[PDB]
This record gives structure tokens, C-alpha cells and sequence, in this order.
């Protein structure tokens, strides 16, 4: 029962998310807002490898005993292995232009129309996830992870350009992508 | 004489603070992660004026696709971990050394232990002891440097400035070799 590297519709019966992905988002919603540097501080790579192997085997996992940084890293790895990315690399040129739209309502409208073109399973996951990050950002005075800091730390796991493009292309827009994700974290309640 | 230094290592392990204290001579108070930035340090070593380009990088695995844009024509690597994080040291052979050896064949590596001031910080020790860990010991850093074939091992604290000038002097000597 493999979990990583597969489109979301193909791991989600009637667009119900996999339990271990839901569990990870739950513990991060619970523990994340209390954890300094969550998503930024690097986890133990061997621990991440071990957890990912377990999840990809469908074997039994106790997520309350894992380091929260390990959970954060493995979640991002899951996202980074969705073919085409959860925001769709096909829409990359549109996503990078969102922040050029006029005011906040016009930005929101542009984003809503792009979310409309994503598979349902993607949007359900994004709802959960931007909610978790919004919750975290709400405690930034404690945990230091403002919307901008979180956006820098997660953006490359959420969107990248089509596979045919060079890393220079990704590098050209990576700041704009982080500023878009910062906007979505801050406004996620008006968006989803 | 122009040389290129790239700094790598885990997210939040102190890379940017190290670069800024060395150049601007002032510890930054912001908590902000880096994507890429470039600085220049003029350093005179062994009678030679060097223009040392300092390439700063993101330690997050998320940036693994972009990081190799920094590697071409590198003269010296600073590979960092934090003394208050034994996991950041374990990640040296598990993640950083394989990447650096891949993209920077035969480029000298200085292994740098950051945040030396926290080794005996009471809060740090109790937080690590809770998780069955302790701050990295000097012998452990040295052992790792030997294991990965580093040019040298250095400990520093950007916060106190201890060891900082020596890191970059060593790096510059390595770059000229
Ligand atoms: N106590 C102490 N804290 C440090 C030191 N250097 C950096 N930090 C802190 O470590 C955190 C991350 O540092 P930064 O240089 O931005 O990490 P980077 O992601 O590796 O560039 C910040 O909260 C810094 O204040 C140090 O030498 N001592
Ligand atoms: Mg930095």
C-alpha cells in the first residue's frame, strides 16, 4: 500500500484523504502552534526516512510519539511527491501572476478560479493545510513562524514549474511564489 | 583574487548569522529564513587580498532542487551544524556530505559547529535531556570532520563572535590551496 508519489485522486476513494495524511495535519494543528521554528528547523533525516518507509508500507504508526519536526518534514515530502504538485505545474504561470492583480478581492477571485481547476482531493487537502498554517501563524509571537516565514519554508513543496523547465526558471519566481503563499495563509478563510 | 564560498547545512542552524557577523560585524535579531543571497567579504590572508563571494543557501529539504544553482565553480564549502542540535550533526553524513560530494567534487569542506555558546546553556541542555540527547561535544565534531574528509573543523558563536574570524580565515586558506 504505497502512499507517496501518486496523484491524490488515485489514493483517495471518493476524495476521502488517507488517514496518515489526516493524522499528520491533526498533530501539526495541535502541536505546531506551540513549536518554535516549526517547518523551518530541519528534522533528523534518518527519522524521516524511517517514518516514510513505514507509511509507504501501510504499516502501523504512532504519530503522537514522533518528533513534530519529523511530522512537518514528512508532510512536506508527501506534498513534494505529488506528481505535478498540489497547485498543478500546468497553472504555474497563472499562480506567479496572482499578486500582480489589483486589490485583495481581485487577488482572491483569481485564486478561487484557479482552485476551481484543481482536482477535488487537492482542494480538500489544501483546505486542511492552509487552515493549519493559518493557526500556526496566529501564534507567531511565540513560535516565530509568521505567514512569510511559513511561506518560505513550504512554498517549494506546494508549487513548481513544469518538469521540462530549468531550475533557473523556478529560481526566478521563487520569491513571488512565497509572497503568494504568504497571502493565502493570511487570507485562507476568505479563499476556501 | 576572487574566490567563491558556499555555506550549507540544516535550516535554522546559524548560517546567515555567521555570514552577517563576519561581514557587517553585528548579530541580526530577525528570525527570517533565507532562500538565496550573496555577499562579499574582503579578506587579506598570507599577503594576498581576496574578494570572497559568500553564497548563502536554504537548509530546508524543500530547496533541494534549487540549491545546486549555487554549486558551480565553488572554491570552498562551509558545511554547518548547530552544537545545540545533535540531529543537525547526524544530518551531516546523511544528507549534506552526499550532496556536497556530488556537486562539489574535490572542493575543500570546512565543518563548522555553530552556536557554541549554547553548549552549556541550561535551557538547551534540559530540552535535549528530555529527548535523551545532549549538545554536540568537541570530539564528536572532530570525529565527524575526519569521517567526511573535511579540510578542518571549527566551532564558533555568531552571538559572542567567538571563532568567527578564524572560520573565514581557514576557509580562505582552503580556497587558495
Ligand atoms: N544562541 C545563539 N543563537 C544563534 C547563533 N547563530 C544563530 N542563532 C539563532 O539561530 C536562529 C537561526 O539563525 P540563522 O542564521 O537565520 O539560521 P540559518 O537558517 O542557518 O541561516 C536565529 O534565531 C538566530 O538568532 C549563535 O551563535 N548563538
Ligand atoms: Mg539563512
Amino acid at each position: 500500500g504505497q502512499l507517496f508519489g501518486i496523484s491524490l485522486p488515485n489514493i483517495c476513494e471518493n476524495d476521502n484523504l488517507p488517514k496518515p495524511v489526516l493524522d499528520m495535519l491533526f498533530f501539526l494543528n495541535q502541536k505546531g502552534p506551540l513549536t518554535k521554528g516549526i517547518f523551518r528547523q530541519s528534522a533528523n533525516v534518518k527519522s524521516c526516512r524511517e517514518l516514510k518507509e513505514k507509511l509507504n508500507s501501510g504499516v502501523e504508526v504512532h504519530l503522537d510519539c514522533e518528533s513534530i519536526f519529523v511530522i512537518a518534514s514528512v508532510l512536506k515530502d508527501f506534498l513534494r511527491n505529488i506528481p505535478g504538485s498540489i497547485f498543478s505545474s500546468d497553472l504555474y504561470d497563472h499562480w506567479v501572476s496572482v499578486m500582480d492583480q489589483g486589490n485583495d478581492e481581485e487577488k482572491i477571485n483569481t485564486v478561487q478560479r484557479l482552485l476551481d481547476q484543481l482536482p477535488r482531493a487537492n482542494v480538500v487537502l489544501l483546505r486542511y493545510l492552509f487552515g493549519v498554517l493559518h493557526n500556526i501563524e496566529q501564534h507567531s509571537s511565540s513560535n516565530q513562524m509568521t505567514a512569510f516565514n511559513l511561506a518560505v519554508c513550504v512554498a517549494p513543496s506546494i508549487l513548481w514549474p513544469p518538469a521540462s523547465s530549468s531550475p533557473e526558471l523556478e529560481n526566478e519566481f521563487t520569491k513571488k511564489v512565497s509572497l503568494l503563499i504568504q497571502f493565502l495563509i493570511e487570507n485562507c478563510l476568505r479563499i476556501f | 583574487i576572487r574566490k567563491k564560498l558556499v555555506i550549507v547545512g540544516d535550516g535554522a542552524c546559524g548560517k546567515t548569522c555567521l555570514l552577517i557577523v563576519n561581514s557587517k560585524d553585528q548579530f541580526p535579531e530577525v528570525y527570517v529564513p533565507t532562500v538565496f543571497e550573496n555577499y562579499v567579504a574582503d579578506i587579506e590572508v598570507d599577503g594576498k587580498q581576496v574578494e570572497l563571494a559568500l553564497w548563502d543557501t536554504a537548509g530546508q529539504e524543500d530547496y533541494d532542487r534549487l540549491r545546486p544553482l549555487s554549486y558551480p565553480d565553488t572554491d570552498v564549502i562551509l558545511m554547518c551544524f548547530s552544537i545545540d542540535s545533535p540531529d543537525s550533526l547526524e544530518n551531516i553524513p546523511e544528507k549534506w556530505t552526499p550532496e556536497v560530494k556530488h556537486f562539489c567534487p574535490n572542493v575543500p569542506i570546512i565543518l563548522v559547529g555553530n552556536k557554541k555558546d549554547l553548549r552549556n546553556d541550561e535551557h538547551t541542555r534540559r530540552e535535549l535531556a528530555k529527548m535523551k540527547q545532549e549538545p554536540v561535544k568537541p570530539e564528536e565534531g572532530r570525529d565527524m570532520a575526519n569521517r567526511i574528509g573535511a579540510f578542518g573543523y571549527m566551532e564558533c558563536s555568531a552571538k559572542t563572535k567567538d571563532g568567527v574570524r578564524e572560520v573565514f580565515e581557514m576557509a580562505t586558506r582552503a580556497a587558495l590551496q
